[PDB]
RNA sequence: GCUGACUGGGGCCUGUAGAGCACUGAUAGGGCUAGGGGGCCCACCAGCCUACCAAACCCUGUCAAACUCCGAAGGGUCCCAGGUGGAGCCUGGGAGUGAGGGCGCGAGCGAUAACGUCCGCGUCCGAGCGCGGGAACAACCGAGACCGCCAGCUAAGGCCCCCAAGUCUGGGCUAAGUGGUAAAGGAUGUGGCGCGGCGAAGACAGCCAGGAGGUUGGCUUAGAAGCAGCCAUCCUUUAAAGAGUGCGUAAUAGCUCACUGGUCGAGUGGCGCCGCGCCGAAAAUGAUCGGGGCUUAAGCCCAGCGCCGAAGCUGCGGGUCUGG
RNA sequence: UCGCCUCCUAAAAGGUAACGGAGGCGCCCAAAGGUCCCCUCAGGCGGGACGGAAAUCCGCCGGAGAGCGCAAGGGUAGAAG
RNA sequence: UCGAUGUCGGCUCGUCGCAUCCUGGGGCUGAAGAAGGUCCCAAGGGUUGGGCUGUUCGCCCAUUAAAGCGGCACGCGAGCU
């Protein structure tokens, strides 16, 4: 789970774009430099790690810095992202979203059964250094009724992360 | 089918050949004889 | 490359498992000299003297493996392996030495063997037969 | 059919089609999904057009989601009426779509399904389209 | 008598493109719950709760000429500067002109039709049908023609011929006369990229061989051998084999098959990008890219040197009108 | 349809078109005017005899969504109410 | 184009165009033969007489292989009615 980074200087970000390279910033309080990588390598990972692992970087300087991403600006158009960004980790507790994972399978499925996952992820606080993966969900009793939300759900030990507790997380409608 | 400016493969042992100058689709049933146009 | 390793690997602990490991080429034989061939070669073994039509690029590695050889003469074509694992050497390797000298088949279709680890020849197929 | 209750106006200017998309380009909540390349206004009937055609392929499948909405109102002057003389009435409704613009997505429909879906789905529309899943749709953390 | 157009910097005016839902509305799906029918139940009617319609609440998603918490680029205006030009300010005598057009861009009408039409910015024709280029052609590109020369260099557009000037130099694609002008939508057409699947423990092509057992299970208002139809959803004799993609039968027998021994013994199949070309593709005297003709082009794409070519600009001479 | 007021159109100054898109005016008020002194909403959620789903009450949270003769719009409780 | 480009129909005389009505050809087919059905190639030559209506067109009668669709100022008035 690995980046090596270019430090950007300031020479027309177009110009990366229009070349090979994937140019983007990281920081965080302490920091703020523009950076870059290229697309491609990029991809690969991203498609894998995105944004509920940690990305560590590496650039010129033999410094490998732990990150992961605030936000991607795209293309809105013919879809290929633009800029990128990265959260310099610090040993500070960070908002960071973890990914969902839903187990079992679904009461309402003999019956009618098509399940929708609200937001298969999760705005939760936490050392970045003790981040858990994925987090255990339940349909082991799931109906076409209301469904289960906020914090019905299991908490890492250390893990307190920022709700409502509201958003239902998820549920089934119906078929066709 | 024959003559038609959508030219598909319909079942399997169809095979989407060309010649002449047009794309083509010969099979085993000539039920699918296709020959764009 | 993934069952290559399920199937080679699986073709070893059988041929560092036995006593009476032949492995001769089989050609021209129906659906009926087969289930005949083991159905006459595990009623004095049960469920281990089996009939083994391995293979034999994968015994060129099947064999050198567990580290061996004297191998380079014995199934350079489709050859077979017959493996004994229980009940003396001796009621595999006669009701196997009579199974391709009783339908008409020439006493010289089979390529020596290992049985127990020590080469063997042409003349011991019908040495250990009789 | 397909269009609001309401309105504050019931004939609108027309105008045009610009670049961008303004929105929607991402996922959000369907498991795979259609968008538009070439900007136009779909009407509803083409909307819906699909809309069946869809739930069609697929029986009593998966559960479907029309990202898009009609609510500007086409207008047409009265067959072979002439010019000036004030605007013609409804006939119809639309709805713009700049390219990379998301129309709707399945879900839980086998992708196999929800793709063959989302080609046809497709042909009743006027412009190309493109299939996708969810990628860089994560606007998450 | 230096204010003018235009330009810089200063200080502000403002609500368009966009984008966003905070106000006015439109919104697809979710969750939520003031409520009510209803039941346990007697009662000033407490409470428990509903495999029902739903106010609103927020969530997730977007929409807007007449919505804006938000707001550019621009434009305007005023101050200080630059700016000597057929710039301005001012007074007085005369005008003609008040049908407009085309093209680009911003918008209404129209059907995101029309050498359509109406308004804004700019251009041009008008009156620049004088020239060049554009096949011919007021308005598309060049460019502002006082007059002469048997002078020179370029602009646009060109460089094989008709017809002035490279059958010029490099490196790529094209195989249809595409170029020499129509779409959706289709396809093992080529050219350059991509990711996976697997092999010298000899894969896909190649051919002689095996395709077994439980076996043909049941629910039946005819019957289920893989071989109409559903649930359970694996074990046996194995080199390899299910209750088998099917040619092939009514249940079958079988030609054969996923799975495989292997003689063969080197790379090989199904999918995402871009260039570029094909089908789609029918109209009315006689054809056609202006024409003849073009195929490592006389095309197309990226380079490089160089000319041809105006009435524009120089050289030269003459005519002329304001200023000094 | 013909004069007039508001909004958009109208491309951030002004204005700017159509037999363009959408509403009004041809009145009123001796207090609805001068002025000086006083006072504060709309809603939402509880709480309340008649009581819709807003009457008039009581208690909180609520700066403007109420009102201002009338169309829309500008504006406005630090008052125009 | 109004200091004039004669305005339906017919008669006559034609020419053209394929999107083919015959006739020649082909493949499919739910094609056995026959007969058709639908699609392609293809105008070389054919594409009738009458009743009514000014009618073009229709609607009928009798045949036909077949009785096709259009353009030519919805051809054709210095050719005619």
């Amino acid at each position: 789970y690995r980046l090596k980074a270019y430090y950007r200087e300031g020479e027309k970000p177009s110009a990366l774009r229009r070349a090979g390279k994937l140019p983007g910033v990281m920081y965080n309080r302490h920091l703020n430099r523009k950076v870059y990588v290229d697309l491609v390598e990029f991809d690969k990972v991203f498609r894998q790690a995105s944004i509920h692992h940690v990305i560590v970087l590496e650039l010129p300087d033999g410094q490998s810095l732990p990150t992961l991403v605030r936000q991607v600006n795209l293309d809105k158009r013919r879809r290929r992202p633009e800029h990128v960004d990265f959260f310099v980790l610090s040993d500070e507790p960070v908002e960071m979203y973890v990914p969902l994972r839903f187990v079992g399978t679904p009461a309402g499925v003999r019956a009618g059964g098509v399940l929708q996952e609200i937001h298969r992820d999760i705005l939760v606080k936490v050392s970045p250094r003790n981040i858990p993966e994925f987090i255990e969900v339940d349909v082991s009793g799931l109906e076409i009724g209301d469904s289960l939300h906020a914090s019905d759900l299991k908490l890492p030990p250390g893990v307190e992360l920022a709700v409502s507790p509201e958003e239902t997380i998820a549920a089934v409608v119906p078929p066709e | 089918m024959k003559v038609r400016a959508s030219v598909k493969r319909i079942c399997d042992k169809c095979k989407v050949i060309r010649r002449h100058g047009r794309v083509y689709v010969i099979c085993e049933n000539p039920k699918h004889k296709q020959r764009q146009g | 490359x993934x069952x290559x390793x399920x199937x080679x690997x699986x073709x070893x602990x059988x041929x560092x498992x036995x006593x009476x490991x032949x492995x001769x080429x089989x050609x021209x034989x129906x659906x009926x000299x087969x289930x005949x061939x083991x159905x006459x070669x595990x009623x004095x073994x049960x469920x281990x003297x089996x009939x083994x039509x391995x293979x034999x690029x994968x015994x060129x590695x099947x064999x050198x493996x567990x580290x061996x050889x004297x191998x380079x003469x014995x199934x350079x074509x489709x050859x077979x392996x017959l493996x004994x694992x229980x009940x003396x050497x001796x009621x595999x390797x006669x009701x196997x030495x009579x199974x391709x000298x009783x339908x008409x088949x020439x006493x010289x279709x089979x390529x020596x063997x290992x049985x127990x680890x020590x080469x063997x020849x042409x003349x011991x197929x019908x040495x250990x037969x009789x | 059919m397909l269009m609001p209750r309401r309105m504050k106006y019931r004939k609108q200017q027309r105008g045009r089609l610009k670049g961008a998309t303004k929105g929607g380009d991402y996922v959000a909540f369907g498991d795979y999904g259609l968008v538009a390349l070439e900007p136009a206004w779909i009407t509803a009937q083409q909307i819906e057009a699909a809309r069946v055609a869809m739930v069609r392929h697929f029986r009593r499948g998966g559960k479907i989601f029309i990202r898009i909405f009609p609510d500007k109102p086409y207008t047409k002057k009265p067959l072979e009426v002439r010019m000036g003389k004030g605007k013609g009435n409804v006939e119809g409704y639309v709805a713009v779509v700049k390219p990379g613009r998301v129309m709707f997505e399945v879900a839980g429909v086998t992708e196999e399904q929800a793709m063959e879906a989302l080609r046809i789905a497709g042909h009743k529309l006027p412009i190309k389209t493109k299939i996708v899943r969810r990628d860089a749709y994560d606007e998450a953390q």
